[PDB]
């Protein structure tokens, strides 16, 4: 199973920004992205069922990553928001099926 | 190929069991393939109520979850932090289902102590921080209740140590209203309890150990106190300040010290309260309604009835539960009868003086329990069926004739089922039937009104196909008669068991007041390793002070603990020896609570019958066990009542006769309920008497040694010292 | 809120101490430039893709995984409490 994540994107002070994983080889219908800044660990963002529109949240990532699915399209979207220097990292997303089983190649946020 | 050690810890051979939770008078949630799924018995059809996938946005955090009674909310628990036997804390996070998204506006704090719905509709009362707080819908503020609320001094809602532990067998102490308006709760003050302070060593990087506080009144000291309050939650606003309303204890029972030991609601406008002095060979029920005109509950002394006891104490471990009727004019309660067995009696309201209750059953046998109570019938546990004390059958009596009482659980597989349990729906339209032994556990569904056989839940066919190829033990439950009286016991036999052979004998005890170590269900366990890998025969033996067989056995010790229960053990030994089968050179007694100080005294009474024994966390003398239980059996340790007895029957006192034996005591260091210190004395006693005996402690484990790997450890640690003392 | 802390920072052994006791222990290998992949779960179960050689073992906060005759990142996450959380590397 691969996900062809999107390329990557360039952003400055205030806005918001989207990126898809682009999910495929597999049964698709749990998914979650890590943010990893570069030289340190990484960091759970949240989680999204892409059969219904249920979203869990890490503590004080409300406003940043919104997480919504919508099926039809073999993706999933998650829109950061009001990026600042610390927003700057790789993004990755992942496929939860009793751990992390599967990871996208990332996006270089900038 | 025989039932291993190995098996017996890695859970190879598992015994299922069905768990479902009614959610209405024909429908129960059970969960598969770890999918809460909803099943209507009134047709064949089954639903999906919440996916697995709900539960993995908390990845594998969730303990548990609790569903509204009206099925718009659910609340997700997740990270479970065990405290005592009963009490944990845990964070909550409320799923709204219609929505499918997670309620994220005032959640519910972490760290909380105990979260519960009300008995109808989604309103919620939680503990935090010992105070009580109640949310109306779960996307509104929280309501604070109470505010008294201290760390290990005041307890709202939750319990003491020993509240929990002794008296309700939960951390929750508050209740809701049958339709919602009111939450009664009870506050503990625990001002004067003394502390037991022990050492915790937690991980390896914690430099300095810290330790551990917890009041806990010991047999004599400074009890905890008690008040019970009522709330009203529909009154709730942050415009108007919430008065709690306290019903007070009545005259009889505010002389001394006393316990609350039951709450239950009858109807929206009157709640039971039963109390117990602290003797506790006397208990008042107090009934309350509720005046609407000035808002205080009235309990009066016409509505206050009295249950006592003149050969011992109240109940098995309390007074029994209240079953009140619909109008609650009447209820229904097991108290003890005239010949001593305890069996069901209709009380009324009203106390009329010369009647107390009329028992609507009676025998040479108990009433174990109340399941459901309809207008037309009652339905409980009895174990009358074939004057097998430990037995236990479904029974329905029918309100109107009690000639009609008919046993519904008795002759449907005889063979296989001789330990029944039950659990019927909201208004008793349906019901889940659990046979426990002695054959492989069987769960089924039957309808009340003619008992038809509806659904399989489970039987067990896979446990059974992998022990079809097993060389697994017998089971004997049968008797011996002593002083023209039977005393039941169990033998767990070796596979292919031989009377014309001579087996080492293990004697498993507890021994306890209203203790029952030999009766019909079915357990795979260390008993069944010890049989079938190691040929040793396990017995266990119900001798006085054991329950369920009339008071006259179970108050038989008395003011009295350590004597007529430890040779009643010596004494089945000799039974069984004079049986033939057992070699009278390997006998043993092993036990864990109480029966660890029963073994310690068995081995001290220089019998000369036992060989070697292993006690686990024992109680050595009962000063240092706690209150609400050593006084229920032993009264104060005071010269003006019975303080010769306690200085009789410690295990210290009989070290010189250790001499004899092959001892291994063991404890965890941990243990906030039979504390390290009762072995820390007992090893100090053995070693003042210049006698070897093996030990092990086991840092920070509770009574439970429940750790995995602990676990695993004194099991074969155990195992290892009986081959040993058999020789192999 | 549970923090996983690697001892070495370097058969080689790295260590996981976790703050609060955690039932099972993931692991993830990465390379620079690299996305990770699945390496360990369920404290010892090898993820496949993975040679034989590599381990895991122990339970509570201190769980180890050993790489037995190491030839030519490795990162510790738990999911037993909630929120997710992984190691330094
Ligand atoms: O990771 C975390 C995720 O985990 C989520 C959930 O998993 C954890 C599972 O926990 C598992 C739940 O079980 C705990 C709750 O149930 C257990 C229910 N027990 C009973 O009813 C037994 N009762 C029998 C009657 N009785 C007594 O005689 C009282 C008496 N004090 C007994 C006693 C006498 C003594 F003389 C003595 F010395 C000691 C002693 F203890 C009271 C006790
Ligand atoms: C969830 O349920 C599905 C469908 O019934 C099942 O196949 C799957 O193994 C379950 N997954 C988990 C993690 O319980
Ligand atoms: C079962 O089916 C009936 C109709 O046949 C339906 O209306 C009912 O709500 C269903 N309930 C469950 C719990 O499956
Ligand atoms: C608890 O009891 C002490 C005395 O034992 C008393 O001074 C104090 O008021 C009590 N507090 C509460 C909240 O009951
Ligand atoms: C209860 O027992 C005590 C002895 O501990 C005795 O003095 C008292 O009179 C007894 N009360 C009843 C009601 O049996
Ligand atoms: C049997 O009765 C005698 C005298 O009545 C008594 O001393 C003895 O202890 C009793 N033994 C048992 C086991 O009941």
């Amino acid at each position: 199973f691969q996900l062809q994540q999107s390329g990557p994107e360039l952003v400055k002070p205030g806005a918001s920004v989207k990126i898809s994983c682009k999910a495929s080889g597999y049964s698709f219908t749990n998914i979650n992205w890590m943010k990893q800044s570069n030289g340190k660990s990484l960091e759970w963002i949240g989680v999204v069922i892409p059969k219904y529109g249920t979203t869990n949240y890490n503590q004080k990532f409300q406003g940043k990553a919104t997480l919504t699915v919508d099926q039809s399209s073999s993706t999933a979207y998650i829109q950061l928001n009001s990026l600042t220097s610390e927003d700057s990292a790789v993004y990755y997303c992942t496929r939860f099926r009793v751990f992390f089983d599967v990871w996208g190649t990332g996006t270089t946020v900038t | 190929r025989t039932y291993t050690l190995a098996d017996y810890l890695k859970n190879t051979f598992r015994v299922k069991s069905y768990s479902l939770r009614w959610v209405s008078d024909s429908e129960y949630l059970y969960k598969q393939e770890n999918n809460i799924l909803l099943f209507n018995a009134e047709h064949g059809n089954s639903s999906i109520f919440l996916e697995n996938s709900t539960f993995e946005i908390f990845g594998d955090s969730i303990s548990d979850y609790s569903v509204s009674p009206d099925r718009l909310f659910v609340l997700l628990e997740y990270n479970y932090v065990k405290q005592w036997r009963h009490s944990y804390t845990a964070s909550y996070s409320i799923y709204d289902l219609n929505k499918r998204q997670l309620i994220t506006e005032e959640k519910i704090p972490n760290n909380t102590q105990w979260i519960t719905w009300s008995q109808e509709g989604h309103k919620l009362a939680y503990v935090w921080k010992n105070d009580i707080y109640v949310k109306i819908e779960p996307h509104l503020p929280s309501h604070r209740i109470t505010s008294t609320g201290k760390e290990n001094v005041i307890f709202n809602g939750i319990n003491d140590w020993v509240y929990e532990e002794e008296i309700f067998g939960a951390y929750s102490a508050l209740w809701w209203s049958p339709n919602g308006t009111f939450l009664a709760y009870a506050q503990f003050n625990d001002t004067g309890v003394p502390l037991i302070e022990y050492s915790f060593y937690s991980d390896e990087s914690l430099q300095y150990p810290k330790t551990v506080w917890i009041p806990y009144p010991k047999a004599g000291a400074v009890n905890p106190t008690v008040k019970f309050f009522i709330v009203n939650t529909d009154s709730l606003s942050s415009t108007t300040t919430t008065i709690p309303m306290q019903i007070t204890a009545p005259a009889s029972v505010t002389t001394g010290d006393h316990y609350l030991c039951d709450v239950a609601w009858v109807s929206e406008d009157r709640i039971s309260l039963q109390w117990l002095r602290r003797i506790q060979n006397y208990s008042v029920m107090a009934i309350c309604d509720y005046d609407k005109t000035t808002l205080v509950w009235n309990c009066p002394t016409t509505q206050e009835h009295i249950e006592t006891s003149a050969t011992g104490w109240c109940g098995r471990f309390r007074p029994a539960e209240p079953h009140f009727t619909s109008d609650g004019s009447s209820f229904y309660k097991i108290v003890s009868d005239k010949d001593g067995y305890k069996h069901i009696c209709q009380f009324q309201k009203d106390r009329k003086p010369e009647q107390v209750c009329t028992f609507i059953t009676k025998g040479a046998w108990e009433v174990i329990s109340i399941e459901a109570l309809t207008s037309d019938y009652l339905y409980y546990i009895s174990n009358e069926y074939k004057e097998m004390p430990g037995g236990r059958n479904l029974y329905k009596i029918q309100l109107t004739d009690h000639t009609n009482k008919k046993c519904l659980s008795c002759d449907l597989n005889p063979e296989r089922c001789q330990y029944y349990s039950v659990s019927l729906s909201k208004e008793a339209k349906y019901y889940q039937l659990g046979c426990r032994g002695p054959g492989l556990p069987l769960y089924t569904l039957h309808r009340s009104t003619d008992q038809k056989e509806l659904r399989v839940l489970e039987d067990n066919s896979a446990l059974d196909k992998m022990l079809q190829d097993v060389q697994m033990p017998s089971k004997k439950l049968d008797f011996i008669v002593l002083n023209e009286t039977r005393f039941w016991y169990q033998m767990i036999l070796p596979p292919h068991f031989d009377k014309s052979k001579k087996y080492p004998l293990l004697i498993d005890v507890y021994a306890g007041p209203c203790s029952q170590k030999a009766d019909a269900a079915f357990r795979l366990n260390w008993a069944t390793y010890l049989a079938s890998t190691e040929n040793i025969i396990v017995a266990s033996f119900d001798g006085r002070g054991s329950g369920y067989q009339g008071d006259k056995i179970m108050h038989a010790i008395n003011k009295r603990l350590g004597t007529l229960e430890v040779e009643d053990q010596i004494e089945a030994a000799r039974q069984f020896l004079k049986m033939g089968f057992v070699d009278s050179k390997r006998v043993a007694i092993w036990g864990w609570s109480y029966g660890g100080y029963v073994t310690s005294m068995v081995l001290g009474s220089g019998s000369g019958v036992f060989k070697c024994g292993i006690a686990v966390a024992p109680v050595s003398r009962w000063e240092y066990y706690d209150s609400v239980y050593t006084e229920r059996y032993m009264g104060l340790p005071t010269p003006e009542d019975n303080l010769d007895h306690y200085r009789n029957s410690t295990v210290m006192s009989r070290a010189e006769n250790f001499k004899q034996v092959e001892y291994l005591l063991i404890h965890g260091t941990a243990d906030d309920n039979v504390h390290f210190q009762q072995s820390a004395q007992i090893s100090k006693a053995l070693v003042d008497a210049g006698v070897d005996f093996q030990a092990m402690w086991y840092t920070d484990e509770d009574h439970g040694i429940a750790s995995s790997t602990a676990h695993q450890h004194i099991y074969s640690h155990m195992s290892h010292f009986l081959q040993q003392c058999f020789s192999l | 809120q549970i923090v996983l802390s690697q001892s070495p920072a370097i058969k080689v052994t790295m260590t996981c101490r976790a703050s609060s006791s955690v039932c099972n222990m993931h692991w993830y290998q990465q390379k620079p430039g690299s996305s990770p992949k699945p390496w360990l779960h369920g404290t010892s179960n090898l993820a496949s893709g993975v040679p034989v050689r590599f381990s895991g073992s122990g339970s509570g906060t201190s769980f180890s995984l050993t790489i037995s005759r190491v030839e030519a990142t490795y990162f510790c996450q738990q999911w037993s409490n909630h929120p997710p959380t992984f190691g330094g590397g």
